[PDB]
């Protein structure tokens, strides 16, 4: 199914007007959280433009409850599979800054901003989310 | 309504909640913001929600309390924006009185909170322009004030600055407002910022001119301080070079200092006092004075001498004496005297007081006081602009002093300004050139680049001057000694941001590089690389990058490549840091590829790849600086290389899909805006690279459609890129063949594009772009359609038109309606019930109910289908009804309360959408012939004279479809727009122009209803005898002349345009003349030359003007001041194409050959020359330089240029070449000139060529000597290109040699690179063609460099000109056979076949006509010539290949010309009677016609453009006619277009004569063409265009060709005869062929006379029933159609029968009398053209039944109403033919009865048989209904029939027939029977 792009069904059509028939159709949001298993399928469905439709979906749909649900699903599931530990991700950063001192010592500045981000930061950001 | 985000109200209550508390109000409001903004497709909606909510309250006390946070200031003024957007179309007044009265107040604490962000000015300043709009506008005063303290902070944005002081400037003209400015910080504020933070951008001085409006108007309620006019002359002193503010300053100082201080002044200084006393001080004041141009005669009637004196005896010996003090004064006067150096007159009054002279010495005294040489400078350049005045200055050896001042002190930035200044103006006469080139010439200007780089003045003039100069250079060394060339690198590398100078630094450097040894000094690289990194980073400036690769490949060296190419990797690997490095190498990398010599290098080491690894490798990776940079860089640099190159793209256009997927994209892009950054860089190359149509393989095809919708899917949120990728998606459905729309089919693409167009309707060009997507498909696969209504395109459509009133979109828009179109049925249906609905509320009062169902209609009405529909319908007649209730139900509309709209409002509204139904029915034929016949013009004048008092809401909006739907109903109708034509109407029209004086749609389109009433001189007297309309040129005269709006000055001028355009009358130009027009716009010229729509439209409307009025009548007969001002403008407009044209329509207009003298002292040859230079390939351009030079007697010229070339080449000077070029130049300049003895200017043309040619073979690869004899060979074949006897033209260059010199070069490899010669030289090659003398030699010289001419199309294949070029001489040349032989045979390679290579070529500039004629031309004339000649059929033009891609080439928007040279290729196509097949299958007929059909509807091109199609497209018809393919035509009623052109033609012979003939070869295919032209085309010839006919011999004579032939079969002469007109026309043709005599009028005599004896001839016996069935039946057994409606000769044949039937019908017949047989037949005729369906209803139109019924009860003999039987029998057949009959009462019992007269009749056996079997066949058919027959004794005559047969009377046969009848019969009445 990878090989053969279907996350380009799965994000396209969910993206639709709304109607008791295709908020049906909506519910197919289903099938993407059913694929969605492993870090690197979330990737994968972020890749294909993932996470801009749900968020689009996500803010339509205030008086969609059936959809809001599925979509929220799908979304904690893409944030499950790509956050670590806040444990994790300390030890990321103590290490990151730990090179840091290390150069300096044998030649004290901070780590590459963005290097640092990525360390520290939960899937979200890994998925491109954005404060906004 | 549409509903609001949700969010909105949860945002809202934030902001509600939390007004004290500010942290989450802000936060609350910014996302408000959000919701209302353009980003979200509900702004509108969303902004409403939150006032019916009350959020601004909320707002109000949150700006008052935090006054201070810039931050909600923005957010604050995006949701007020976003409410004034919404209330303005949404125009309920409630929400307009809220957003005035709760939402004003907010926006006017921003403005006093003194914001300098850019955002949050524009929206409240466009909050504050919409308000004003809806009618609820905000005092001016109380922004005022606010506005000006923005001005008491800095860090002021130019561009938003320009606004404020515009806005500052329509504040201040009331009293109220200049005060309210006054009481804040006065002028002092805006005047200091202008002085201290102003620049002299564009931008800048659009700033300054407001400002000074301000100031102006201040000034004019006494609001002026005493700061004012000390700091205006400051500022005019600061922008002295921009003559826009310089005039604006001057008009705000005449407003500020009456005349009466001049008067005072001037005696003071006439009262001597000299020294000190009021003297010295007066001399001060004079001073300022100066500055008030307004006063400048004032002061020259008495002064201008004193200035002199006070400067040489006042000073000069004084000066050793006095140094500072004689300085200043010195300084003081030579500037006044530069400023009052205004008018021509003006600079005379000087040289009276032998000006040159004293200023002149002066600057021998001044060597040392830098400011008193520059004021001498300053006072100097108008001086030394004229040529007499330069010499003496010469004698002074003023410049020869000068310049190497200025070269020491050029860092001081005054003298630098002021002598270069200088020298410029100098440089502009030949004479000085060589002066100064002698004493340290411009290789000191050359270094004095190197400074003063932000100076664009400077700038300019320095390298304007070194390209005067450049040219006459033998050594670059002095230059180079001095440093030049580095100077210019300089001016160039510090240039980034003036596209201006940087270009122009290119342009020395490429003429620097013409020099011998320049490789010798130009070959360090510094020069290359700075050419390169200008090329990158001026990328959308065609003459830039043009004239970079001609430096580069002129010192450019594959030395630089690797110098470049062996760091690439190693510059990507550290591009992190130092990424200016790589930025260097990509740049070097992207032009160096254009030269086509160095591009292998990178091609061999694959860099386009590198490049494509790098660019991954700096996204996928931890961000940096310069990231952005570098790889819109890169991008830019793939994008060109493989532009440049030749493969197939399609991998590299994903790869770059690929990069733009990357995730890191997103990220990358957050910290840029959203229309600049690496996404939409990368969308936009991958486009680019779309249009190139190098995407071939539906494999490789597949791939970039789908990579195409990946991208669309990832990034939904930006625009541009989304933009990007429909127009991608367009160029690659019409790739392969247009195949692609398969692939997008089955990807899913359509659906994709469908939903983008659905989900964002708000953005127009998306709707364009997308829909184009869809329509190019839609008109390239059948069934695609089906798919867009299955995907609702319908929804889309509708909201499309429904939130667009604008134009393109619907054209665009119009395929898919016709396609969707909805049952169209509906349509109709619709339509039909509106009607009803409009005409039930006028007859029921119910005003509201009519403004309902008229908008209802409305929405109908914008599909051409809808209007045609409405036409059909009535919507005339009805609306005169509609109107008539409106009109006189006013204080009805008025009263109502319970609708959506009340007040005026709804009466004004209900006008409008009744205006607006008329407006859109005329936009086609059918509509404006329909609206007119029912008097729809009266109409439209009564609601237009409906609309008065209080401007309502829709007044405006009313008023301006009412003026268009007359605009074009009289345009459309020249009897209409006569018959409307009346001093009262008139008066109503001026009127409402004052009604709505602002408005300018109301001013367009009310002159063009009075121009196109005023259709002859009588007419345009009357109009211009109105005082209403002398007034109208007044007031649009005063706009030109005072209004300080840009667009209204535009509008104003537009306005006379048409005035004097359409109505083309030397009265109306008279008394626009007489009104001032003339001055106006020479003023426009003067004061803004810098600006290009200005200057081209006051140059248009002065070049109409000028064809009637001698235009120096305005200026005292002095041509100077027109002239000067004509020739600066030209100057400064040099490289805009459209605006020389103009400029030389005025020039040559205004002089004439008397003024030669003039011509030379004003320098304007010398800028007419360069003018055409410039253009070299714009035929208006040499049209119009030609026209100027004739005036300088070219003729003379010719024959001494001619001459000198001959005598130089003789002589065998070492100089020779350059000589002999130079003189080609010059010679190329005036052979563009018309001469008044050709062959006496001529005379020496074959002997030059010889000594030309000679030249070129002496002197080989002198590129420019090349191109210059090219362009003289050009010229001359241009001259005479259809004139076979001409011997100065293709003649000379083929007997000279010159022919067969150019093949060879050609052929010699050795000039494929100078675009320069082969321009010209295949022009050449195409005259040498077209001289049929000359054609032999062509084919012989053809082999050797045909196959060159295809390498030349690869190489040159993104030059369009040169491939127009080549590409026209393939297509001059196929019309020799053996040409075309050697063509196909000679003409293959990569791009493929030689019609291959065209259409690819075709593909690429499907935007420029010049190749796409050129390429349409040509395939046809090959196509025609190879059928001709026994080749076979071109292979790729017979299977539809190229009909489709050339179909696809037509735009919806597509020229005249376009569309001509489409039909000449078809034509042709249809004359080699090759290719029918391939024409009938694209349905190429049809296509053309419904573009033609198309184009008669909305009119978009000219009378004389439609002429010309109607006259082609009859010679389409005609080829059609002999091809054998009428029939095609008669599917789509083909024939009708040729009596369109007649109807609308009538009086064009041009069209007439080729009317005729199709006439005639149509009717010699097609005997129902015969028909068609005989009883519809003669008719309306002899009437309409009987008097074309009659008064040209081509119209009489053809039309004789087309009589003779008619004539020349049966019957049609006696029907000719009683043709109406005819008769006068013959008569009238008699008396044309006496006019002429010899022997055409004898001919033409014998002709009409063997007409008359043919029409006296023709006597055929009388028809009988029996022929009509004779021709059907015949017609009948071969297979022909029988239904009447599909051939006419039948209609004659069928209405004969009708009446011929009818007299026999009343008698009783006898099967055996000669009537009664043919009776028979008659109903055997009936029978057989009853057996097609189609023919029902005319049949039934004649109540068949009835009568063939009749016959069956009357008639008694069994055989006469067997007939009748058989034929009502075969009727029934069809179902609604049946009821019909069946209905009839009577007919059950009746036929019932005709089968027991035969039961009952004692005939034999055999007869009843087939009697009883018709009978009961008609029985069979009629029984619709079992129960029908029921009341009758059928069943007993079956039976009856039945138990005959028992007794052995009868056949089987019979019984199956009482069989069936039986079971249509049988019923509960019938069951004791059986």
């Amino acid at each position: 199914m990878m090989d053969a792009d279907v996350f380009s069904i799965l994000v396209g059509c969910v993206e639709v007007d709304a109607n008791e028939v295709t908020d049906l159709v909506v519910g197919g949001l289903r099938c993407t959280r059913r694929i969605v298993r492993s870090e690197e399928l979330a990737f994968e469905y972020c890749n294909a433009g993932g996470i801009a439709t749900i968020a689009n979906v996500i803010c339509k749909s205030i008086n969609q409850p059936m959809v809001m649900l599925e979509a929220c699903r799908v979304l904690l599931g893409l944030l499950f599979y790509t956050t670590r530990s806040q444990a994790d991700r300390q030890a990321a950063v103590e290490a990151l800054h730990a090179q840091c001192q290390q150069r300096a010592e044998q030649m004290v500045p901070e780590p590459d901003p963005d290097e640092l981000a990525n360390a520290a930061y939960g899937g979200w950001y890994q998925m491109g989310m954005d404060e906004v | 309504k549409r509903n609001p985000d949700a969010g909105v109200a949860t945002a809202v209550q934030s902001v509600i909640q939390h007004q004290t508390f500010k942290r989450m109000l802000l936060f609350g409001l910014r996302s408000l913001a959000d919701f209302c903004s353009p980003s979200n497709q509900l702004y509108q909606e969303n902004a409403l929600d939150a006032l019916d909510r009350g959020v601004l309250s909320a707002i109000q006390t949150a700006v008052t309390t935090f006054s201070d946070d810039d931050d909600l200031m923005l957010c604050a003024s995006r949701v007020l924006w976003a409410m004034s957007v919404a209330i303005k179309e949404e125009m309920d007044p409630a929400h307009i009185a809220r957003v005035h009265s709760e939402g004003s107040p907010v926006i006017v604490a921003v403005v006093n909170s003194s914001p300098t962000d850019p955002q949050t000015i524009e929206d409240s300043m466009n909050f504050v322009d919409n308000l004003k709009r809806a009618g609820a506008p905000v005092d001016g005063a109380s922004l005022a004030g606010g506005m000006l303290s923005i001005f008491t902070k800095t860090a002021l944005d130019m561009k938003t600055a320009k606004r404020v002081t515009a806005a500052l400037a329509i504040a201040a003209e009331t009293a109220e407002g200049s005060t309210a400015l006054y009481n804040a910080g006065g002028t002092s504020v805006l005047l200091t910022y202008c002085l201290d933070q102003g620049d002299l951008s564009d931008a800048g001085v659009e700033m300054v001119e407001g400002a000074f409006d301000t100031v102006r108007y201040m000034a004019g309620y006494q609001c002026t301080d005493a700061t004012t006019l000390p700091q205006c002359i400051a500022l005019m002193d600061k922008y002295r070079g921009r003559k826009s503010a310089s005039a604006k300053g001057s008009s705000a100082l005449a407003a500020m200092i009456g005349p009466e201080q001049l008067q005072k002044c001037l005696n003071t200084l006439k009262t001597a006092e000299a020294g000190s006393a009021e003297y010295d001080e007066a001399l001060v004041t004079l001073g300022s004075m100066s500055y008030i141009s307004s006063f400048t005669d004032e002061i020259v009637r008495a002064g201008g001498v004193p200035l002199l004196i006070e400067l040489i005896n006042s000073g000069l010996p004084q000066m050793e004496g006095n140094p500072e003090k004689i300085a200043s004064m010195i300084s003081g006067a030579a500037k006044m005297l530069a400023r009052i150096a205004s008018n021509p007159v003006n600079v005379d009054a000087i040289v009276q007081a032998g000006g040159v002279a004293t200023l002149c010495t002066a600057v021998s005294y001044c060597t040392e006081s830098m400011e008193a040489l520059g004021a001498l400078c300053m006072a100097l350049v108008p001086l030394a602009s004229r040529e007499s005045l330069a010499h003496e200055i010469v004698q002074y050896q003023t410049f020869a002093t000068v310049l190497p001042i200025l070269y020491q002190n050029v860092e001081s930035p005054e003298i630098a300004a002021l002598a270069m200044e200088l020298v410029a103006t100098g440089s502009q006469h030949e004479e000085i050139q060589e002066h100064m080139l002698q004493n340290q010439a411009a290789e000191i200007c050359s270094l004095c680049c190197q400074y003063h780089t932000a100076d664009a003045s400077y700038q300019q003039h320095a390298i304007s001057a070194l390209n005067r100069l450049v040219p006459r250079l033998t050594t670059l060394h002095g230059v180079s000694e001095y440093g030049g060339i580095q100077g210019v690198i300089a001016s160039l590398n510090a240039n980034v941001n003036n596209e201006q100078v940087a270009l122009l630094a290119v342009q020395l450097l490429d003429n620097f590089s013409e020099v011998s040894d320049a490789k010798t000094y130009m070959s360090d690289g510094t020069c290359v690389d700075a050419v390169l990194a200008a090329m990158l980073e001026h990328e959308g400036n065609d003459l830039l990058i043009s004239a970079g690769v001609h430096c580069l490949a002129r010192i450019a060296t594959e030395d630089d490549c690797a110098r470049h190419l062996n760091v690439l990797d190693t510059a990507i690997q550290t591009a992190r840091g130092n990424p200016d490095g790589v930025y260097r190498v990509l740049a070097a990398i992207s032009g160096l590829s254009r030269v086509p010599s160095l591009r292998q290098i990178f091609e061999e080491k694959n860099a386009s790849d590198t490049i494509l690894a790098g660019i991954s490798s700096w996204i996928e990776c931890s961000r940096f600086e310069g990231q952005n940079r570098i790889i819109k860089a890169a991008l830019k640099t793939v994008k060109n290389m493989k532009i440049s190159g030749d493969g197939d793209l399609t991998s590299c256009f994903a790869a770059m899909c690929d990069v733009a997927c990357l995730p890191q994209v997103k990220r990358v892009v957050e910290l840029e805006e959203p229309d600049n950054n690496i996404l939409v860089a990368d969308t936009a190359a991958f486009r680019d690279l779309a249009a190139t149509m190098r995407i071939t393989g539906a494999e490789n095809l597949e791939r970039c459609i789908e990579s195409v919708l990946r991208v669309m899917r990832k990034y939904p949120d930006s625009r541009r890129a989304q933009l990007n990728c429909l127009e991608t998606l367009n160029y690659l459905a019409q790739c392969d063949g247009g195949e692609g729309v398969a692939i997008l089919s089955r990807t899913g693409g359509l659906n994709a594009v469908v939903q983008y167009l659905t989900r964002a309707p708000m953005y127009l060009d998306a709707q364009i772009a997308g829909f184009t997507v869809l329509a190019t498909s839609a008109k390239i696969d059948s069934n695609v359609g089906e798919t867009l209504r299955k995907c609702n395109c319908l929804q889309a459509l509708k909201v499309a038109m429904r939130t667009h009133a604008k134009s393109k979109e619907l054209k665009r828009t119009i395929a898919p309606l016709v396609a969707l179109l909805m049952p169209t049925d509906a349509l109709e249906t619709e339509i039909q019930e509106l009607l009803n609905e409009c005409a039930s509320a006028c007859e029921k009062n119910n005003f509201p109910h009519l403004h309902e169902n008229l908008a209802a209609l409305n929405e109908l009405l914008i599909s051409s289908e809808g209007a045609k529909i409405a036409a059909r319908l009535g919507i005339g007649a009805h609306m005169c009804k509609y109107q008539e209730y409106i009109s006189a139900h006013e204080q009805d509309a008025l009263a109502v309360t319970d609708y959506d709209i009340l007040g005026k409002d709804l009466f004004d509204a209900t006008v409008s959408e009744c205006a607006h139904a008329m407006e859109q029915v005329a936009s086609t034929r059918s509509g404006r012939n329909a609206l007119i016949k029912a008097g729809n013009v009266a109409t439209l004048i009564s609601l237009y004279e409906s609309l008065k008092a209080p401007q309502s809401q829709y007044s405006e909006e009313a008023a301006i479809h009412c003026l268009e739907a007359l605009r074009i109903l009289l345009k459309s109708d020249k009897r209409s727009a006569e018959l409307a034509f009346e001093r009262n109407f008139v008066s109503t029209l001026c009127v409402g122009i004052d009604s709505f004086p602002h408005s300018a749609p109301v001013l367009g389109a009310t002159c063009a209803c009075l121009a196109a009433m005023a259709t002859t001189p009588e007419r345009v007297q009357m109009l211009t005898a109105q005082p209403a309309f002398e007034s109208l040129l007044q007031k649009l005269v005063f706009v030109i002349q005072n209004d300080p709006s840009k667009d209204n000055k535009l509008v104003a001028m537009r306005a006379l345009q048409e005035l004097v355009e359409i109505t083309n009358d030397a009265t109306m130009a008279n008394k626009i003349a007489e009104a001032g027009a003339v001055t106006a716009l020479f003023r426009i010229i003067d004061e803004y030359g810098d600006d290009e729509q200005l200057t081209v439209q006051a140059a248009e409307v002065l070049a109409l003007l000028g064809a009637f009025e001698d235009l120096r009548r305005f200026y005292d007969n002095d041509v100077r001041f027109p002239a000067q001002v004509l020739t600066a403008a030209l100057t400064k407009q040099k490289n805009n194409e459209t605006a020389v044209v103009h400029l030389l329509d005025v020039l040559n207009k205004l002089a004439t050959s008397e003024d030669r003298a003039v011509l030379r002292e004003l320098g304007v040859m010398e800028q007419v020359a360069d003018a055409m230079r410039v253009h070299s390939e714009s035929e208006a351009v040499t049209r119009l330089g030609g026209e100027l030079f004739a005036k300088m007697g070219a003729d003379e010229q010719i024959k001494s240029l001619m001459l000198q070339i001959i005598e130089t080449v003789e002589s065998g000077a070492e100089d020779t070449a350059q000589t002999v070029d130079i003189l080609c130049g010059r010679l190329a300049v005036f052979l563009a000139a018309p001469l008044e003895d050709p062959r006496d200017a001529l005379q020496h043309t074959e002997k030059c060529l010889g000594s030309l040619v000679a030249t070129l073979q002496t002197y080989p690869g002198s590129e420019r000597l090349e191109g210059n004899v090219a362009l003289v060979c050009r010229r001359l074949c241009d001259r005479c290109f259809d004139d076979a006897d001409d011997p100065y033209g293709a003649w000379a260059v083929a007997a000279s040699g010159m022919l067969a010199q150019f093949a060879g070069m050609v052929a010699g490899e050795t000039v494929l690179a100078n675009k320069k010669f082969l321009g010209p030289a295949y022009r050449t090659f195409t005259a040498c063609c077209a001289n049929a003398y000359c054609m032999p030699t062509m084919v012989e010289v053809a082999p050797s460099f045909l196959p060159q001419t295809y390498t030349l199309l690869e190489m040159h294949k993104n030059d369009a000109e040169t491939v127009a070029r080549v590409l026209e001489f393939l297509r001059y040349f196929a019309e020799d056979p053996t040409a075309c032989g050697l063509i196909v045979q000679n003409m293959s390679g990569s791009s493929g076949d030689v019609v291959a290579l065209t259409v690819l070529l075709m593909q690429q500039h499907q935007n420029n006509d010049a190749v796409v004629c050129a390429g349409m031309e040509f395939l046809g004339a090959l196509a025609y010539t190879l059928s001709q000649a026994g080749y076979e059929p071109l292979p790729t033009l017979a299977d539809g290949s190229v009909l489709r891609d050339c179909d696809a080439l037509m735009g919806s928007n597509s020229s005249s010309a376009r569309q001509l040279a489409h039909m000449h290729m078809i034509e042709k196509m249809l004359l080699s009677k090759a290719y029918n097949d391939a024409l009938i299958q694209e349905q190429a007929l049809k296509k053309l016609t419904m573009s033609l059909k198309a184009e008669d509807d909305k009119k978009r091109f000219s009378d004389e453009e439609r002429a010309g199609l109607y006259a082609a497209m009859a010679c389409v018809l005609l080829a059609a006619g002999g091809a054998g393919l009428t029939g095609e035509m008669e599917k789509f009623n083909g024939f009708e277009v040729v009596l369109q052109a007649i109807e609308e033609f009538g009086e064009n012979p041009t069209v007439i004569k080729e009317v005729n003939r199709a006439l005639q070869g149509l009717s010699m295919a097609d005997v129902n063409m015969t028909a068609r032209t005989v009883k519809e085309a003669v008719p309306k010839l002899c009437t309409e265009a009987t008097t074309a006919i009659q008064t040209d011999a081509e119209c009489a004579d053809t039309f004789c060709d087309l009589m003779l032939q008619l004539v020349s079969q049966e019957g049609n002469g006696r029907q000719l005869l009683q043709v109406y007109g005819l008769e006068e026309t013959l008569q009238g043709v008699e008396n044309l062929a006496a006019y002429y005599g010899e022997d055409f009028g004898t001919q033409l005599s014998e002709k009409v006379a063997m007409i008359r004896q043919a029409m006296e001839d023709d006597q055929p016996r009388e028809k009988t029933c029996k022929d009509v069935y004779d021709l059907l039946n015949s017609r009948v057994q071969q297979g022909l159609s029988v239904a009447i409606s599909e051939v006419a000769i039948l209609q004659e044949e069928v209405e004969f029968l009708v009446s011929q039937m009818g007299m026999y019908n009343q008698e009783q017949l006898d099967h055996q009398t000669a009537m009664g047989a043919d009776h028979q037949y008659g109903n055997m005729a009936f029978e057989l053209l009853a057996a097609t369906s189609a023919n029902v209803k005319l049949l039934q139109a004649n109540e068949f039944s009835k009568m063939e019924l009749a016959l069956i009860k009357g008639q008694a003999d069994p055989e006469i109403v067997l007939y009748a039987v058989k034929a009502l029998t075969a009727f029934c057949k069809f179902p609604p033919a049946a009821q019909d009959t069946a209905r009839i009462q009577g007919c059950p019992a009746l036929v019932t009865e005709a089968c027991s007269k035969i039961n009952k009749s004692g005939l034999p056996n055999e007869r009843k048989e087939e009697h009883l079997c018709a009978r009961y066949f008609l029985v069979e058919r009629t029984a619709i209904n079992r129960n029908l027959y029921n009341k009758t004794p059928i069943m007993t005559e079956l039976i009856n029939s039945w138990n005959d047969y028992d007794k052995g009377a009868y056949t089987t046969t019979l019984l199956r027939f009482v069989f069936r009848a039986m079971r249509r019969v049988v019923s509960d009445a019938h069951v004791e029977e059986l």
